RNA sequence: CACUAGGGUAAACCCGGUGACUGGGGCUAAGUCGUAACAAGGUAGCCGUACCGGAAGGUGCGGCUGGAAA
RNA sequence: GCAGUAAACGAUGAUUACUAGGAGUUUGCCAAGCUUCCACAGCGAAAGCGUUAAGUAAUCCACCUGGGGAG
RNA sequence: UACCGUAAGAAACAGCAUCGGCUAACUCUGCCAGCAGCCAUACGGAGGAUGCGAGCGUUAUCCGGAUUUAUUGGGUUUAAAGGGUGCGUAGGUUGUUCGGUAAGUCAGCGGUGAACCUGAGCGCUCAACGUUCAGCCUGCCGUUGAAACUGC
RNA sequence: UCCCAUUAGCUUGUUGGUGAGGUAACGGCUCACAAGGCGACGAUGGGUAGGGGAACUGAGAGGUUUAUCCCCCACACUGGUACUGAGACACGGACCAGACUCCUCGGGAGGCAGCAGUGAGGAAUAUUGGUCAAUGGGCGAGAGCCUGAACCAGCCAAG
């Protein structure tokens, strides 16, 4: 009976820091005017307890409180490697 | 080559402006799907499938009203090229020459005409327009 | 290929050497 | 505001007598002022169509903003432009008065509707541009029904023979029974010219 | 506090009003939580259009109402305590046949008779 | 160009330019005459047509042409300029607006009244 | 005792103005000196570059025909 | 060793596929791979281009938006 | 709403050589002017006529025709416009076929999105307007399916 | 979710962690290891602008502006700090520092972006008007009191 919070999946893009994760999620859709289909990422900051990613990972995200200044996702699940 | 579905539309337009009545084209699984709706529809007098040691080979034999030494296909026009890509709903559809042409899209109940995707409720990528 | 759309840029070319050309060795 | 200038210029302008009949258009046809009746300089389609859009106002007493609003209304309406209009004319409450022949004339008719001699529908209307539905009832007044003029006007018209209109002398009343056919209209004018000059 | 109130919407002249359910904060013809029915004084019977179960869900949950609108909502029969009988059920008021009471109240109508025979 | 090449850039468009700046978009300015002067039309048209340096309010230097026959005007006089240019006259993009402040209307005019403000005749 | 608005100091930056004097440009007429281009325009023209002349310009070197004649 | 310009021109960016005839010409065997002139359809405002397209189409890059001021 | 007695208290402005609807006389640099231009079918007055009309003209500003920034919907031999020529980074595009996936794409269901604006009424004597109801929701979000094409 | 690359590197509480404090509340929000974070999918800097629905305009795509109307934000001479309070950028509250202005020799006051006068600026925009009768709001057990919101009247070629 929860409310859904909002979940991603994308690709571990870094892993230098402390428990915390850059997440890169790329899509394409099309310009607004031309029509053409563009691609485009939008980077993420997610918490890693475990600190059990590398680097190019495929990684599901959900959406939590403030962890952090600039930290709002935690790491549900590794679907690649 | 970068788009094999206008280059088999260019073959056939060059085909009906010179006047000659058979035309060969390399063959592929959509190409021959285009040909068969374009028999289906009336436009093409004939056509043959043959498989050599290549992809295969599709003989296009065109249809010229005895009448008037006019070909049946007026204007073939490419719409979804590789560097615009184009999809519609059933419900936008395009209608050519007022209906009186045919618009052949690839649906994912498989590659049909505009009249037949309106009919399923079917949308998908325009390929190309024929009057 | 009328010919006075090049004599105005020669004219123009003219104009603005001769002004470098007496500019110059000057400080 | 109105037109309240002289009559008989604007029926020798036009030829036809829109405002009645006349003994002046007789040994008088030409177009007012000093040039007139020296023969006639070709007038382009535009000045055509310009001259049966003023024929039509004059002949109705319509001023130029209510007869582009008219054809706005013609244009929104489902059916022929022309047509629609020329019934939408025909349907002014002065118009359908003069019609029914309570006043001789439709500037009779219209001084008639603003001092208020005029009801529709048991209730006194006044406004010369109310638009006769078919179905109302357009009457002389009560207070009104003795009038020397009315009763002139009345005086040889037992004819009443509009086939859209029916007349009861008994009530001094009469009723529309629908909008009559463009072709049923008597007015001459061409009402195709001014649907291309309004809408071009 | 939630409120029940008019917000005046006619023109100069001819007020037209919309009873809505409205924060009590809010501009008289402002923001408001939902529209529940409209109110035109100026014909005789007292024209009124009103949604009963909104208006007694927010007279249920503690909407205020202002003095127009109470009265309003009184003609209307949402004012009862039908509801609040613990100790009956399907208590039918029936209210609505004496509410009814048509007044159908006209005007005799006189004229001036025309004596014009010159 | 290709669809890449306008999503990488795109289209420009140029906003158009006023054709009295001076007025800086009011309808009408109020001015002081610094000189009033007669001048020469251009090659086809000979005249001699009145012009007034005018100060506009908001600081700017214009050269208005009075319009008319006969006009009242001389150096340090209130006056109202409007736009319109004259095609002969060459630098002259404004009107002087007579009938209004110190200009008067022209006198023994019967048409055109309302463009050279003269009164209605008695 | 920290914290700070505000004050003084210095610098450096940015934005503006004015200034003896000294340079182009546009427009209007036409005073003066020539005739450079348009015809093989009377030395074919033009492009680049260098030097030189009251000015249009001239000459050298390479290129082009958007040149006749042949 | 600098400099980085040209009527640096076919005043015509690079790829891919297709679409008539004539006349010459270089190279290894009728036929490619070239290199030059008339010329169908088509294109173009016209001069003209025309399988070495300025024709029919697809991909990517460069550039234009009245003249002068002004490169 | 009703009664006294009264046509009585109530029309101007801009055009008139072509485009453009409207014409001749008297004057004459003065001028006019959107353009073609005119120093008189164009300047000023007179008489007429033509637009509109309690308004009529002028200026300013914005939009459309204007495709004059062209995704829809323009071009580059000579009108403006191919970089001097290559190699090559990012980026853009990708022969044919089989099998997955479901990002793009398609479809179904659900939620969400005053006043104004569109058909029908109702009330303002009509109309502007006010108001009610049917027809727009043609975006966004969530959740179920499809697999021809693009992506992986 | 606007232009400028004749703006290419920016960042040291800055990115993450441990703990503590603090807050209605999570959090570098603050305070006592690691070196990370953001960047040609445009960081940083500079310039300009309140943002939407409306409205206008066009066949549409789209374009112009947010005057009146509605929603959200910001502000109350300029800055700083808080207090009171359920709630504070405190619009008819306070303190301090500035500048400006006014009335007084010790000093004291005001803030016109609430409504009406007036002046100035400008091409240009009105009454130092009536009433709480209606709708709304505050307080009151209610009657009621207050309300320059509002409803009206006046002026203005005036759409
Ligand atoms: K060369
Ligand atoms: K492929
Ligand atoms: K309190
Ligand atoms: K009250
Ligand atoms: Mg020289
Ligand atoms: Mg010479
Ligand atoms: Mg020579
Ligand atoms: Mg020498
Ligand atoms: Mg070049
Ligand atoms: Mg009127
Ligand atoms: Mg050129
Ligand atoms: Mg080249
Ligand atoms: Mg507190």
């Amino acid at each position: 009976e929860r409310n859904l919070r909002k979940e991603r999946v994308g690709v571990v893009s870094s892993n230098k820091m402390d428990k915390t994760i850059t997440v890169a999620v790329k899509w394409k859709e099309k310009h607004p005017i031309y029509g053409k289909f563009v691609n485009k990422t939008k980077k993420y900051h997610a918490h890693d307890e475990k600190n059990e990613c590398g680097i190019g990972d495929t990684v599901r995200i959900m959406e939590t409180r403030p962890l952090s200044r600039t930290k709002r996702w935690r790491l549900t699940e590794i679907i690649e490697r | 080559m970068t788009d094999p579905i206008a280059d088999y539309l260019t073959r056939l337009r060059n085909a009906i402006m010179a006047g000659h009545r058979v035309v060969s084209v390399p063959a592929s699984n959509i190409k021959k799907e285009i040909t068969k709706i374009l028999f289906d529809k009336g436009y093409i007098l004939n056509y043959k499938f043959e498989e050599n040691d290549s992809q295969g080979i599709i003989k296009v034999a065109l249809k010229y009203d005895l009448a008037h030494k006019v070909n049946a296909i007026k204007k073939l026009k490419r719409v979804s090229r590789p560097g615009l890509r184009k999809y519609v709903g059933y419900r936008d559809m395009p209608r050519v020459l007022n209906g009186l042409g045919i618009a052949i899209v690839s649906t994912p109940r498989g590659v049909m005409t505009d009249k037949e995707a309106r009919e399923l409720k079917v949308g998908g990528e325009v390929l190309c327009y024929v009057y | 290929p009328n010919g006075k759309k090049r004599k105005r840029h020669k004219m123009a070319t003219h104009k603005r050497k001769k002004r470098l050309k007496k500019n110059r060795h000057k400080k | 505001a109105r037109y309240t200038g002289p009559k008989s210029k604007i029926a020798r302008k036009f030829g036809d007598p829109i405002f009645g009949a006349d003994k002046v258009l007789s040994k008088k046809n030409y177009p007012p002022g000093q040039h007139g009746n020296n023969r006639r300089r070709k007038t382009s389609e535009y000045g055509l169509q310009l001259r049966e859009k003023q024929k039509a106002k004059y002949t109705y007493g319509v001023l130029e903003k209510q007869f582009r609003h008219l054809f706005h209304r013609a244009q929104r309406a489902k059916g022929v432009t022309g047509e629609l209009l020329i019934q939408f004319l025909e349907a002014r409450l002065d118009n359908v008065v003069f019609r029914l022949g309570i006043a001789p004339t439709r500037s009779a008719a219209r001084q008639l509707v603003s001092h208020r001699h005029i009801t529709v529908d048991g209730s006194v209307v006044n406004i010369p541009s109310y638009s006769v539905k078919p179905g109302q009832v357009i009457g002389v007044r009560e207070r009104s029904k003795s009038l020397e003029v009315i009763a002139d006007a009345l005086t040889g018209f037992n004819h009443s023979k509009y086939p859209w209109m029916e007349w009861d002398q008994s009530s001094l009343s009469g009723k529309l029974l629908h909008m009559p056919d463009r072709t049923d209209i008597p007015e001459n004018i061409k009402e195709q010219l001014i649907v291309e000059l309004y809408s071009k | 506090a939630t409120k029940i109130r008019l917000q005046r919407h006619g023109r100069k002249g001819y007020a037209f009003y919309k009873i809505v359910v409205a924060d009590s904060r809010a501009p008289r013809d402002g923001k408001f939580i939902e529209r529940i029915g409209s109110y035109n004084p100026n014909t005789n019977p007292a024209t009124i259009d009103l949604n009963f179960e909104r208006a007694l869900y927010w007279i249920g949950v503690g909407a205020q109402p202002t003095d127009t609108a109470r009265n309003i909502l009184s003609r209307e029969g949402v004012l009862m305590m039908k509801h609040l009988l613990g100790g009956v059920k399907k208590g039918a008021f029936d209210q609505a046949a004496a509410e009814n009471k048509f007044e159908a109240w006209l005007k005799g109508k006189k004229d001036a008779l025309n004596n014009m025979k010159a | 160009p290709t669809i890449q090449q306008l999503v990488r850039k795109g289209r420009e468009s140029f906003a158009d330019k006023s054709k009295s700046p001076a007025l800086n978009s009011c309808p009408q300015r109020r001015g002081v005459c610094v000189r009033v002067y007669t001048t020469t039309p251009k090659k086809p048209n000979s005249a001699m047509r009145k012009v007034a340096r005018v100060r506009l309010t908001n600081s700017k230097e214009v050269n208005a042409y009075i319009p008319g026959e006969g006009h009242n005007l001389q150096e340090h006089s209130i006056v109202l300029v409007r736009g319109g240019r004259v095609k002969d006259l060459p630098g002259v993009r404004y009107h002087i607006v007579r009938g209004t402040l110190d200009t008067a209307g022209v006198n023994g005019r019967t048409q055109r009244r309302s463009k050279y403000g003269a009164k209605r005749p008695k």
